[PDB]
């Protein structure tokens, strides 16, 4: 299964110029485009190698759409001020995420469109792609306007059509990276904390996609509740990192095993500290 | 009026080797609103050439960004990430530990 | 490619 997701952020900044509009696009865990209204010459720009082959009609077209969206979102920030009776002096944020999920055969699984105003749910397109769930009185005003203007049908047309079509195209063009899991490189480090205790840290580096499981066992007993597990983090080269650590009594180190589960690994992986 | 303070991780792209070129990363996430100030420090002083990723957000609407710069770790040089945000009483400094 | 909806005001 695969996904395409776009994330738009619009942020007002009174006495600091017009609102900033930033948009990013992902296929699965890979960012492929960006637009930033604060760039020197604002344009949709490539962020993955497999999108670079797109020609001028693509980039000019996306740039045109981004500029128009920035203007619309700037107006939407103004409308929100009215709905919520807010002052022109405060900074506010609209966030929108939308896109489509497809199955292994390329058929649409689900469409998405949901948003937040100042970090709180605002309005979301329901799974039926025909109705809206509105979080508050303001979003209810929007819901009615959108029912009147047949917005759901237009969005449905995108999600079922163009969204799926281009996702399939991106998946084929970037198949060597997007459809080839990168297994983690793994190792265990050992760090004495005192003469009586030591940290064992199990590393997973350079993996893709981001989903992974990293656990410690003592004598084959799971130690999840005594494990420090850091949030999965970007390496900076389109792959990910994670580690899991336990503090163990000195002398118990060889009883501890680290277990790694990842799509890029054929079978569950088990490691120990090798002195 | 929703506010969430940033989570911070400082780390290298590859396992550190003294004298070997690398990238120093500061990953800030889980924050709201979006304005944030992130500096990478070498021995307490701001590094000038720092780039960052494009602002994005998680399913719960919290923002995340990666700040990074090329660096060559040595035995004695100290590195750190300094983060400021509306939720922070003082800027938070997290030291780089090659073991984390 | 991004959605191409015309002037979607809230
Ligand atoms: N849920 C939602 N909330 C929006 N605005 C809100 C929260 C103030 C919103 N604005 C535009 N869209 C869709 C229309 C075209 C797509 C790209 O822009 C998304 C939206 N979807």
């Amino acid at each position: 299964s695969h996904s395409m997701r776009y994330f738009y952020t619009a942020m007002s900044r009174p006495g600091r110029g017009e609102p900033r509009f930033i948009a990013v696009g992902y296929v699965d865990d890979t960012q492929f485009v960006r637009f930033d209204s604060d760039a020197a010459s604002p344009r949709m720009a490539p962020r993955a190698p497999w999108i670079e082959q797109e020609g001028p009609e693509y980039w000019d077209g996306e740039t045109r759409n981004m500029k128009a969206s920035a203007q619309t979102y700037r107006e939407n920030l103004r409308i929100a001020l009215r709905y919520y009776n807010q002052s022109e002096a405060g900074s506010h944020i609209i966030q929108v995420m939308y896109g489509c999920d497809v199955g292994p055969d390329g058929r649409l699984l689900r469409g998405h469109d949901q948003s937040a105003y100042d970090g709180k749910d605002y309005i979301a397109l329901n799974e039926d792609l025909s109705s809206w769930t509105a979080a508050d009185t303001a979003a209810q005003i929007t819901q009615r306007k959108w029912e009147a203007a047949r917005v759901a049908e237009q969005l449905r047309a995108y999600l079922e059509g163009l969204c799926v079509e281009w996702l399939r195209r991106y998946l084929e063009n970037g198949k060597e990276t997007l459809q080839r899991a990168d297994p983690p490189k793994t190792h265990v480090t050992h760090h004495p904390i005192s003469d009586h205790e030591a940290t064992l840290r199990c590393w997973a580096l350079g993996f893709y996609p981001a989903e992974i499981t990293l656990t410690w066992q003592r004598d084959g007993e799971d130690q999840t509740q005594d494990t420090e597990l850091v949030e999965t983090r970007p390496a900076g080269d389109r792959t990910f990192q994670k580690w899991a650590a336990v503090v163990v009594p000195s002398g118990e180190e060889q009883r501890y095993t680290c277990h790694v589960q990842h799509e890029g690994l054929p079978k569950p992986l088990t490691l120990r500290w090798e002195p | 009026m929703i506010q969430r303070t940033p989570k911070i991780q400082v780390y290298s792209r590859h396992p550190a080797e003294n004298g070997k070129s690398n990238f120093l990363n500061c990953y800030v996430s889980g924050f709201h609103p979006s304005d944030i100030e992130v500096d990478l420090l070498k021995n307490g002083e701001r590094i000038e050439k720092v780039e960052h990723s494009d602002l994005s957000f998680s399913k719960d609407w919290s923002f995340y960004l990666l700040y990074y710069t090329e660096f060559t770790p040595t035995e004695k040089d100290e590195y750190a990430c300094r983060v400021n945000h509306v939720t922070l009483s003082q800027p938070k400094i997290v030291k780089w530990d090659r073991d984390m | 490619r991004v959605a191409q909806l015309e002037q979607v005001y809230i």
